[PDB]
């Protein structure tokens, strides 16, 4: 409806990039850095600047990176690896405060709650950390039987969803209760793996979530009443949703078979836009810091930078 | 699985 450029305003290049479905490799901070895990080292590129730096990089061989998300202030960064590390970075010093162990598998999701972490892994285990204390391991929250591959906290800290290649959606409590922790939902009507999980950013208990290739559908959740308020065929694998306040809308990435972002209008979930050039598969989206940009990262070792919800 | 891996 608005102008929304069909192409990347930028095209940054992501050599190395590892083509796994299960991980979450990008991650955009507060402070307007872009950290990219590729193979076995994690780089970080201003979008202010365009100064780059090659963080860190695995010390053994046959380790990679599985997962990225910088805490909320943007100064530290978690990675998490192969060899079922949550590693804790001091971006400025160039320095590693943590190498926090607890998982029996690798780490391919990450999410940030305040000073508390939050890792899933392959084994389906999602653990808490309070990274401030010595016995950083104060939780474990079962609720998965394959791997952990979707993580978020709600923006407002009351819940915490999670999404596994068992299919399962979680949503689960920010406290334990009587039973422990335990979901306060469990979503199965997705038919495929749940890599994309994001929360509405205007309306607190709304949850969108994504399908693998067998599922292929977008759907809206309340997790209060436990409702799917819809489920729209996206025609392939999806891997990524974020939301955008600018104009109430949500965009997904996908694969095959057109390997496009789609802009959907909520609450409609009508179609927007497609924003076409990636030659292979989506991995990831994330999104700038004023939200008018969200970076694609696939496997055609591209991340495409589109300028797709700017303002007025 | 490598369920969303596989071609």
């Amino acid at each position: 409806c608005r102008y929304i450029p069909s192409l990347p305003d930028r095209i940054l290049d992501a050599p190395e990039i590892r083509n796994d479905y299960y991980l979450n490799l990008v991650d955009w901070s507060s402070g307007n850095v872009l950290a990219v895990a590729l193979d076995n080292s994690v780089y970080l590129w201003s979008a202010s600047s365009g100064d780059i730096l090659q963080l860190l990089q695995m010390e053994q061989p046959g380790e990679y990176i599985s997962s990225v998300a910088w805490i909320k202030e943007g100064n530290y960064l978690a990675v998490g690896t192969s060899s079922a590390e949550v590693q804790l970075w001091d971006v400025q010093q160039q320095k590693r405060l943590r190498n926090m162990t607890s998982h029996s598998a690798r780490v391919g999701s990450l999410s940030w709650n305040s000073y508390i972490l939050s890792s899933g892994s392959r084994s389906g285990h999602i653990h808490h950390h309070d990274v401030r204390v010595a016995e950083h391991h104060v939780a474990t929250l079962s609720g998965h039987s394959q791997e952990v591959c979707g993580l978020r906290w709600a923006p407002d800290g009351r819940h915490l969803a999670s999404g596994g290649n068992d299919n399962l959606v979680n949503v689960w409590p920010s406290a334990p209760g009587e039973g422990g922790w335990v979901p306060l939902q469990t979503f199965t009507q997705h038919q495929g793996a749940v890599k994309a999980v994001a929360w509405c950013p205007w309306q607190s208990n709304v949850l969108a979530t994504g399908g693998g290739t067998s599922d292929r559908h977008i759907r809206i959740w309340n997790v209060c009443s436990g409702a799917c308020l819809s489920a729209v065929d996206a025609h392939s694998q999806v891997c990524s949703i974020l939301w955008s306040p600018h104009y109430k809308e949500l965009i997904s990435g996908h694969g095959f078979a057109q390997n496009q972002l789609v802009i959907w209008k909520y609450p409609t979930m009508a179609k927007v836009a497609e924003l076409k050039g990636h030659t292979s598969r989506v991995l990831s989206l994330t999104m700038s810091p004023d939200g008018a940009t969200v970076a694609s990262a696939a496997a055609d070792e591209t991340l495409r930078l589109w300028r797709c919800f700017e303002l007025d | 699985l490598s369920k969303e891996n596989v071609q």
